[PDB]
RNA sequence: AACGAGGAAUUCCUAGUAAGCGCAAGUCAUCAGCUUGCGUUGAUUACGUCCCUGCCCUUUGUACACAC
């Protein structure tokens, strides 16, 4: 990520990588980014490696795939309380677009 | 200072300056007035009468314009 | 779902959700770990 | 209240060393324990020896057994010696004034190879634990440490300065780049415990474990794994037992010894490609009278070597080395276990040995006891008796530190001297007693057959009439000098066995022991059992008994002396000693006072009114057999396991606070470096970097950075507080710089956000009174990248949570089965959901 | 003839508190070389901070949301 922050995700290479990935292996790293999704230092990297899946795999297989609906399962709750300290934040951003307001008006 | 002392110069906040401003006025009536044909009515009058001058002869006003110098000194 | 121990035995599991394996520690690091499931379990 | 002190050690020449030889046969460093010396091989005559000035016993020294030395090796172009004790400490001497000039201490084990070139004066050195040093003579500071083997170290080959290659007690091979400073290739080597290396330019040569030499092809390619080892073949036949050590040597036809650990070594020839190509023909006429290339190319490793010949050399070597000459002699000087040091030759011509055995030439075997001494005694204050189950009674004079006469009796076990003649007595684990002359040969009148068991124990009479001779074949024989032959008198067969016998210097009791954990004590006059102490739950090993036949000492294998009185009976005293167990112990002659030396090294002498060790001393590292004090001059000789003979002698800031200092510094790094910028655009001298930010090598931003990361969430409200309106100009600034850099923007970002926000809210009013373009134009900045920041993330986390969502629908409407009454998918829905306990108080 | 409100050092002190002023009792231990009660006039200065000298404490969110 912090080298390729400059449609790709990640470097390309890596993202043929993830999209070639076995099942099993799919199975392994959603183990892996749920547990990373856990925490919310960890959330962004989480959320891209899903975001690389789920945009370079059949997801009709994805769904498929055995034991599985219980990994996505407990994806979405975490990624619901992200996205909405996010958008919080955003929120609270505009205070400088407040205060840019007030200073011009002075000047 | 770790053996290094030395003296700062600080701010002082109102409540502190009323203070000292009634301590100042009256310790100095009472050693005014400690042995002589005075009592702590004349030196105190005489005291009061004096600061609000501010004529500087008088005991409030010389440990004021002490105490403003050694902040003068070393802020 | 909270994170606990993990159902292997080849890694360990913290409960901040990071998990590493037996083998690519370092063996100063793989003393303290063994230091802090010590005080901690022994408590409880 | 007298101390002793250290002042010998014989019979020590070489043992639990590696020895270095130099050329002039010339003279040979060992090491004796703890200590060095050096000689020349043809006289074998001691040199030098080298170590700390105040021996173990002066009060100074320190309470632990010494270092013994267990590595050395030197410099001949600048003549230095390092050695290294198994403290893991490191000295370097000087070979001419043999002083020490600079020390090391940087392991925690013994270590196990020292191998440096004092080229650049590079020292490098490899443990017991696994790490490997490298460091600098002329600096004398601690260059390096490269580490990550597992188990130890036994073998590594350094190149220039360039390439190491160690192998481990962990049978793996490994290739540490020093640039990179680090491991690069790994490879595991055998399945067991590899243990030696040694190199050839071209080829590597290392030992597993069970015979099986494995030989690879180095190189310096730049492949991952390829071109830098590979796997040319697999050479075996030795011996069973496993190699420890193989070095190179050359003239050019060259050889390389295997050292193992048996009584053998073996020396091998490697040939030249016109052999190679001249065994290449034979061969292919062999293949042809493919898959038979195939099985050449497995033979290779037979194909190529060639077994030179072997020394069965006698029972145990601990170190060899080489020497050639002419192309017709090999050389090998070899260390042994026992104290031994011999010399080999071999003639060659450059063909064949032309010999039907290796030829020995100068053993050194003179002033050491090879073997483990047994007994000591002291006849007379000049006179040293050495008894060892080799038989080799070795008489020595003190005063010269030397031998004088030696003689063979088998496994002997206990020495005793006579002065009347000055006669020598030992006997064996055999019943036969044998008595020995000095002048003339040792075999006076070799008694056998009495006992029918070892014999144990052995004592005569202040005179010097009798001897006393009590057996493990439950009896003591009562013996008499008639004129010189002895003819035993009288036997008492007790019922159990003897482990020892001692007489008054007043001749008037006898002390003996039995296997039961018990003594009896007689009457000498007449045979008449007066007493016999009981108790000590292990059988007695030594005994004592006074000066004056006033107290008893006993000492056990349940590691406590007691002193009993002699008079009633009676036991005065218990003393809890030598964590291991006690051997022997012995009066001072004088006086109520004795020393006692244990199974574990160390010997402690004590007070016989307070009871007291006064002193424990602490020269060496095997169990100590036995002891002998002088009759009159208070040294007293100590003899013990590791073939060694030791005489003593008688003599801040706030957090919040901590960020404004760093964002002074930061800032005025950026200003200034924006400003010389400036200066060369418009140009179209560098301002300094501070000396923190060059010294930690971070960029500004990440400097500021680490101080916010440091700083804790219970005061970063105060600290943000704290800092005055000028201070939070210069925050601005630095926001604005890491919007620059996106990438640390992206990874702090959450901290940057809060912070911002935060020290916004609280100087708001100091904020928009504030007028310049520039903060304009910075707020600007500052804002549109945090949108785009916090925007493109949360596009996102949209979209991960709408995909998955997605994804669990249309597995529910493939998988998952579905009714059509509402009552009744209720009641399904209500089972399988997910359920969670909670403890309500109610 | 000794004395004109008591040196260096250390101790004690936050509201009917410090300090003054007298009256009364004498209670199975203690108390008359005195001890406990009872009223009467009644303030100056802090009421913050862990910077100093110390003194403890926790370093396993665990209890259940939300946040951190």
């Amino acid at each position: 990520l912090g080298e390729s922050r400059s449609e790709v995700i990640f470097n390309e290479e890596l993202d043929q990588a993830i999209s070639i990935l076995n099942d099993e292996q799919l199975i392994l790293l959603m183990k892996r980014c749920r547990d990373w999704n856990t925490n919310a230092k960890t959330h962004t990297i989480a959320q891209r490696t899903i975001r690389c899946i789920l945009m370079h795999h059949n997801i009709a297989k994805l769904s498929e795939i055995p034991g599985m609906v219980k990994i996505v399962d407990a994806i979405i709750p975490y990624t619901q309380r992200h996205f909405t300290r996010v958008d919080n934040l955003v929120e609270q951003s505009y205070i400088l677009d407040y205060a840019l307001v007030e200073m011009d008006k002075l000047f | 200072g770790g053996g290094a002392a030395r003296r700062q110069a600080v701010d002082v906040s109102p409540l502190r300056r009323v203070n000292q401003a009634i301590a100042l006025l009256t310790i100095g009536a009472r050693e005014a007035a400690f042995r002589n044909i005075k009592t702590i009515a004349e030196t105190l009058a005489e005291e009061l009468i004096n600061a609000a001058k501010g004529s500087s002869t008088s005991y409030a006003i010389k440990k004021k314009d002490e105490l403003e110098r050694v902040a003068k000194s070393n802020r | 779902y909270n994170v606990g121990k993990a159902e292997k035995d080849g890694e360990i599991r913290l409960k901040n959700g990071v998990a590493m394996s037996k083998e690519e520690l370092t063996r100063e690091d793989k003393n303290r770990l063994r230091r802090a499931l010590k005080r901690k379990r022994s408590k409880a | 209240y007298q101390r002793f002190e250290q002042a010998a050690a014989f019979g020590v020449i070489a043992s639990n060393a590696n020895c270095v030889w130099i050329p002039a046969p010339g003279q040979l460093i060992t090491s004796a324990l703890e200590d060095v010396n050096i000689w020349d091989i043809k006289t074998g005559d001691l040199v030098s020896k080298l170590s700390d000035g105040l021996p173990p016993g002066a009060s100074d020294a320190r309470g632990a057994k010494p270092a013994e030395c267990t590595y050395l090796e030197a410099h001949k172009d600048t003549d230095l010696l390092a050695v290294g004790y198994a403290d893991g400490v490191i000295k370097v001497w000087d070979l001419m004034s043999k002083t020490v000039l600079l020390n090391f201490n940087g392991h925690k084990a013994a270590i196990t190879l020292l191998q440096f070139d004092g080229t650049g004066t590079r020292l490098i050195s490899g443990s017991k634990d696994s790490n490997i040093i490298v460091w600098d003579l002329v600096g004398e500071v601690g260059l390096y440490k490269l580490r990550s083997h597992k188990d130890s170290i036994t073998g590594f080959w350094c190149q220039g300065e360039d390439w190491l290659i160690s192998t481990s007690k962990d049978g793996m091979i490994k290739l540490w780049d020093l640039k990179t400073h680090q491991c690069i290739e790994t490879h595991i080597a055998h399945t067991g415990e590899c243990w030696g290396l040694a190199v050839k330019d071209d080829l590597l040569i290392t030992t597993g474990t069970d015979s099986q030499v494995k030989i690879w092809k180095l190189d310096i390619e730049n492949d991952k794994m390829g071109g830098k080892l590979t796997e040319m073949g697999i050479f075996e036949k030795q011996s069973k037992q496993r190699g420890l050590k193989i070095e190179f040597i050359t003239n050019k036809t060259s050889f390389f010894y295997i050292q193992n650990a048996d009584k053998t070594i073996e020396t091998f020839r490697i040939r030249k490609e016109e052999e190679i190509a001249r065994g290449l023909k034979k061969r292919e006429k062999r293949l042809k009278e493919e898959e038979i290339a195939k099985s050449i190319k497995e033979s290779y490793s037979s194909f190529i070597l060639h077994p030179f010949q072997t020394i069965r050399s006698l029972y145990k070597i601990k170190s060899a080395s080489w020497t050639t000459v002419s192309s017709s002699k090999l050389e090998l000087v070899l260390t042994t276990s026992s104290n031994t040091i011999e010399y080999y030759s071999i003639p060659y011509e450059k063909r064949d040995p032309t010999s039907p055995a290796p030829l020995k030439t100068h053993t050194i075997e003179l002033q050491g006891q090879r073997t483990d001494v047994r007994s000591i005694d002291i006849s007379d204050d000049n006179k040293l008796l050495a008894t060892a189950s080799n038989g080799s009674l070795k008489i020595w004079n003190i005063k010269t530190h030397k031998c004088i006469r030696t003689f063979e009796c088998g496994y002997a076990l206990t020495c005793k001297f006579l002065p009347g003649g000055l006669l020598v007595i030992l006997g064996t684990r055999n019943g036969e007693l044998q008595l020995f002359d000095l002048a003339s040969s040792s075999l006076l009148d070799t008694i056998e057959d009495a006992h029918d068991a070892a014999i144990w124990s052995l004592d005569l009479t202040s005179d010097g009439k009798r001897l006393v001779t009590g057996s493990a074949d439950k009896t003591v024989k009562f013996w008499d000098f008639k004129v010189l032959k002895l003819h035993h008198d009288t036997t008492l067969e007790l019922t159990d066995d003897i482990l020892c016998v001692r007489v008054s210097p007043d001749d008037r009791y006898l002390a003996i022991s039995l296997l039961d954990n018990t003594v009896k004590v007689f009457f000498l006059d007449s045979m008449k059992f007066y007493l016999s102490l009981y108790g000590h739950k292990l059988p007695v090993l030594s005994i004592d008994i006074s000066f004056d036949s006033k107290m008893i000492i006993t000492s056990s294998a349940d590691k406590n002396i007691k002193i009993w009185g002699l008079d009633f009976g009676d036991c005065h005293k218990s003393l809890f000693a030598h964590q291991d167990s006690i051997m022997n112990v012995k009066f001072l002659p004088q006086s109520h006072n004795f020393f006692s030396c244990s199974k574990d090294a160390v010997v402690k002498y004590w007070d016989g009114e307070k009871f007291e060790c006064i002193q424990k001393l602490y020269a060496h590292q095997s169990e100590v057999w036995a002891l002998a004090v002088a009759t009159d001059g208070g040294f007293v000789v100590s003899s013990s396991h590791d073939h060694s003979i030791r005489i003593w002698e008688e003599t801040s800031l706030k957090a919040g606070e901590r960020l404004m200092e760093a964002l002074d510094l930061g800032i005025a790094e950026i200003e200034g470096l924006e400003a010389y910028n400036r200066d060369m655009k418009l140009w179209q001298i560098k301002p300094q970097g501070n000396a923190v930010l060059i010294a930690v090598n971070k960029t500004p931003e990440q400097y500021i950075m680490d101080t916010l990361l440091r700083i804790r969430m219970s005061q970063l409200e105060d600290a943000l507080m704290v800092m005055p309106f000028s201070y939070v100009l210069k925050f601005l600034k630095f926001i604005d710089t890491v919007m620059q850099n996106k990438t640390l923007l992206h990874s702090h970002l959450p901290l940057i956000c809060k912070n911002l926000f935060f020290i916004i809210k609280f100087n708001h009013k100091e904020l928009v009174s504030q007028k310049n373009e520039e903060l304009k134009l910075q707020i600007n900045r500052v804002k549109t990248e945090l949108r785009s920041a916090l925007k493109s993330t949360e596009d996102d986390l949209g979209f991960n949570v709408q995909g998955l969502k997605f994804v669990k629908q249309q597995w529910n409407l493939r998988h998952n089965y579905e009714f059509v009454d509402e009552y009744d998918q209720q009641e399904k829905e209500s089972n399988s959901a997910r359920k969670r306990v909670f403890g309500t108080v109610i």
